[PDB]
RNA sequence: AAUUGAAGAGUUUGAUCAUGGCUCAGAUUGAACGCUGGCGGCAGGCCUAACACAUGCAAGUCGAACGGUAACAGGAAGAAGCUUGCUUCUUUGCUGACGAGUGGCGGACGGGUGAGUAAUGUCUGGGAAACUGCCUGAUGGAGGGGGAUAACUACUGGAAACGGUAGCUAAUACCGCAUAACGUCGCAAGACCAAAGAGGGGGACCUUCGGGCCUCUUGCCAUCGGAUGUGCCCAGAUGGGAUUAGCUAGUAGGUGGGGUAACGGCUCACCUAGGCGACGAUCCCUAGCUGGUCUGAGAGGAUGACCAGCCACACUGGAACUGAGACACGGUCCAGACUCCUACGGGAGGCAGCAGUGGGGAAUAUUGCACAAUGGGCGCAAGCCUGAUGCAGCCAUGCCGCGUGUAUGAAGAAGGCCUUCGGGUUGUAAAGUACUUUCAGCGGGGAGGAAGGGAGUAAAGUUAAUACCUUUGCUCAUUGACGUUACCCGCAGAAGAAGCACCGGCUAACUCCGUGCCAGCAGCCGCGGUAAUACGGAGGGUGCAAGCGUUAAUCGGAAUUACUGGGCGUAAAGCGCACGCAGGCGGUUUGUUAAGUCAGAUGUGAAAUCCCCGGGCUCAACCUGGGAACUGCAUCUGAUACUGGCAA
């Protein structure tokens, strides 16, 4: 409504929509992982891993989901393939 | 504000002279005081313990000319200040610059004592207090403003000043025209004629 | 950040600072950490006008605060040490 | 240790869900009689092994379950 | 020194004592109304409809992040107005600046209101599993690339709101890439993650004269910190009702995945069959909580405006997005209720911000001034913004101060009133005479709230440096909305300034006349039918006094819910009787326990408030320094008589 950041709400969605194409593909990748695991495979779930880790530490860096959320991804993650991988 | 009305019809229904025609003459009469405050003013008022009660007080209230607001408050104050609730009330009445003006002779009556106050012709430590209730303390020293000073009352006020019994706590001058508030009266000055104790039981229900 | 400054307890005409470590964000005369002087502007040549905690204030500082420009000016008049 | 109660065990029967009585006296805020204010509290054990009416020792910590925040730190007497 | 402080009266009776309700003196109020009304200081001001709202204003700022010029300003090779230095327009962003635009920071603060909430709340006290913009400590970073787009230009659709297409461009927007530890994952080995530049001044040197380069300043990335803020969990306390007694399927717990900043039935799947409740669950009704406020000797009772803290809400219901923070008061989306604009196709908006309007009501203010101060946002700065705030206006709403005059004045006038006609009274009152002039009026003078910032200059911290910057002095010119400021001086004339309730008893204050169970009064008792101190008028008086009364309202007295502090034979009150679960209480001795109980220590109990001693406004209200007090809570350590447990 007529006050200047109105700016701000059309830079809001900028943002928005930035965020939200990362955000996803982010957690394409991060599937990625849990299907090797819930297939079987050992390999391609490492393969996965090795490729979803830089992606996440990286998105923390930069900042949408923030440090410890990261963290717990490897950690699950890890945790889940050598169970029987 | 001030009473403002007949002075002595007061000091004949009080039962007493409450010096507030204080000028000239003496030991009223020229006047009539007593059997006649009004139309029925000679009947006795066989009256109850509130009656004296009331008028213990309304005696001392028409005396320093205060009306029930301030005087209520004075006696709100004496009890809070420590030692004997009935003389505090005393001695505050007693700080009142108007009346420490009067006292010193400044004045024939209380009032005009009083008027003197407001009208900027007195000065506590130097500096002029023009407002009535200004209270004065040990050493404090209240004196005529050279502006208007030896001016037509104030000669008679400083003269029968001494026709009085002067008092005792302070220290006039008449040439200076100032005066030194030495201590605060003791409950031994003053009154007799008083009798506190029924003005506290009066506001103590 | 936290700061130092001037809460205004005054009364119309004749102000009269509670000087204050606080949120910056808060109210003027609102919530504070801890009361760390005054400052009487009406004061006058008399005596007090301007007492003023130096230990915690520049304990506050050195903690991470800031300071008012009022405030600061009062120190450097206050002088510190004489 | 950082403070602990005691009190009566009142329901093991669930597995690690016990729950653990608490009664004290207080002065009545306005009669001064003194009352019993019993204190239910869901402590949990591992291994299951205080059981129903044994005296236990309790320790606060952080949340377990929704309703959980105290353990247990040892056990006194049983066969009530 | 600092809670060292408690009263009773009227009324059942012919009368009495008791029982008992009603009533009164008191204090208090965000008050209203009737009458009246002079000035000031501080304060208070929609208690009702969380009813609905016209209009202005309440959040912007930065050109020292960026392409930039459209405004108005200088200036400029150069084209000239021409009265040869005064200067006109073409233009050029060249720079002082600056509309619009990108960008950063702020729009989560400040301010409004208590609708909802009896517990995602509050208060007291504690705990473990977390994040935390700006500010700050430390230690290193700060490489090298890429593709974009708004503005803009062209065409172009709409009444408007606001758009479509196509180009085209900068950065601190954006994305790779390198780099990668004292960070993250991992027992390890290993693996993996970032960024941004902008400005000030400056010796050679030289440059495509733009700069390199030197130099500081500032911004940027990472890690661990602090500080503040915030999230979470525990216990106790925080209203009423049984004419509500049972409630509960994510319900209670476990295991694993998921999830969050974090612990967690937070979510899920499976397993267990749990969980809550008569110490009051569930259900119903009411409600923001606190510090405190009023009252009371206290204990209590009542209460939660103004000030501060916490929470909650932002037209109603719902949702998330952005972001350090929101599920966002003047942000977005959906639905709804409602209103406004329209060229009829379509658009827009939410005062419980300030002021103002309609409405409701017994009743609650100006569509003001200013950023001078304090404080907040942005900025290197100067500044800009700020209905926060400082102030002004309105209302006797209250509190406090002051005034409306001071003296003098008698056979005491007149008039009124009463009178047994002798006199009495109004009454020193008036008149008269002297006197004073606060306040309001008028005129002159004139504090403080002002610190700081601006030029200079000086010295110092720096560096190639005497630049710059920062620092600290010096001078110089300055900055107040309030404002006809406070306060001071002169001026004139007592001149402009008293009203309201009451007078039978309780209860201070009495007569006449009118009226005649009428008119009328009435807090309670009760007054009125011919002498009415009770009606109404009068004269007199008492009480208050710029207020006075009436009404409303809380506590008081009311020991009239009695814990302090009461009762039940005949006044209200023992269940018609018994048995007995729960519950309460329980003889006596020793040991042990140490929960109650007691002791000490420590932390905590925000400030304000209250109180004590002070200090500041002419006093006072008001402002303020410092104590005292917060009678509470919690941890630890003790003591063991009494109570509780245990044992015999
Ligand atoms: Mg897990
Ligand atoms: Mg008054
Ligand atoms: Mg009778
Ligand atoms: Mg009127
Ligand atoms: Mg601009
Ligand atoms: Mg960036
Ligand atoms: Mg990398
Ligand atoms: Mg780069
Ligand atoms: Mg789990
Ligand atoms: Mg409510
Ligand atoms: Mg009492
Ligand atoms: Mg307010
Ligand atoms: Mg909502
Ligand atoms: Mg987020
Ligand atoms: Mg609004
Ligand atoms: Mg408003
Ligand atoms: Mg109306
Ligand atoms: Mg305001
Ligand atoms: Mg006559
Ligand atoms: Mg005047
Ligand atoms: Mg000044
Ligand atoms: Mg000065
Ligand atoms: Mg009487
Ligand atoms: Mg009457
Ligand atoms: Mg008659
Ligand atoms: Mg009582
Ligand atoms: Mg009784
Ligand atoms: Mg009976
Ligand atoms: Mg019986
Ligand atoms: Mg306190
Ligand atoms: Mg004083
Ligand atoms: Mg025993």
């Amino acid at each position: 409504n007529i006050k200047s950041a109105k700016k701000r709400a059309i830079q809001s969605e900028k943002a928005r929509k930035h965020n939200a194409s990362r955000r996803s593909m982010m957690r394409t990748f991060i599937k990625k992982v849990y299907a090797a695991i819930e297939a079987g495979d050992k390999a391609a779930a490492q393969k996965a891993f090795n490729e979803m880790q830089p992606i996440v530490d990286r998105q923390a860096a930069k900042g949408l989901i923030h440090k410890n959320k990261a963290a717990r991804h490897k950690a699950n993650l890890t945790a889940q393939i050598n169970k029987l991988a | 504000a001030r009473y403002l009305g007949p002075k002595l019809k007061l000091s004949r229904r009080e039962g007493t002279d409450l010096f507030l025609k204080s000028g000239v003459r003496a030991i009223d009469t020229k006047c009539k005081i007593e059997q006649a405050p009004g139309q029925h003013g000679a009947r006795k008022p066989r009256l109850s313990d509130y009656g004296v009660q009331l008028r213990e007080k309304q005696k001392v209230r028409r005396i320093y000319g205060v009306l029930e607001r301030q005087f209520r408050n004075y006696y709100k104050e004496a009890a809070r200040l420590k030692g004997n609730t009935g003389e505090n009330l005393l001695a505050l009445l007693e700080g009142r610059l108007d009346n420490v003006v009067y006292r010193m002779g400044f004045g024939a009556t209380r009032a005009e004592a009083r008027q003197l106050v407001s009208h900027k012709a007195i000065m506590v430590n130097g500096r002029v207090v023009n407002i009535a209730s200004y209270q004065v303390s040990p050493n404090d020293v209240v004196s005529i403003r050279e502006k208007a000073k030896k001016q037509s009352r104030v000669k008679a006020a400083l003269e029968l000043a001494e026709q009085r019994e002067k008092p005792t706590w302070l220290e006039v001058d008449a040439g200076k025209m100032e005066g030194t508030f030495k201590r605060k009266p003791e409950r031994s000055d003053l009154s007799a004629d008083i009798n506190e104790h029924l003005i506290v039981e009066l506001y103590s229900k | 950040m936290v700061t130092i400054r001037l809460a205004r307890h005054g009364a119309k005409k004749r102000p009269f600072y509670q000087v204050v470590v606080a949120d910056s964000r808060n109210a003027r005369n609102g919530r504070f950490i801890e009361r760390v002087g005054f400052f009487n502007p009406i004061a006058s040549e008399k005596e007090e006008g301007t007492r003023l905690d130096l230990d915690r204030i520049a304990h506050w500082v050195g903690q991470g605060a800031t300071i008012s420009d009022r405030v600061a000016a009062l120190i450097k008049e206050v002088n510190k040490a004489a | 240790k950082i403070r602990t109660l005691q009190g009566r065990v009142v329901s093991d029967k669930m597995e690690k869900s016990i729950v653990v009585a608490i009664e004290r006296f207080v002065k009545h805020p306005i009669y001064g009689k003194f009352i019993k204010r019993t204190t239910k509290l869901h402590v949990h054990d591992e291994n299951n092994e205080c059981g129903i009416g044994d005296v236990v020792e309790i320790r606060e910590c952080r949340p377990l379950s929704k309703t959980k925040s105290w353990t247990l730190v040892r056990v006194v007497e049983k066969a009530v």
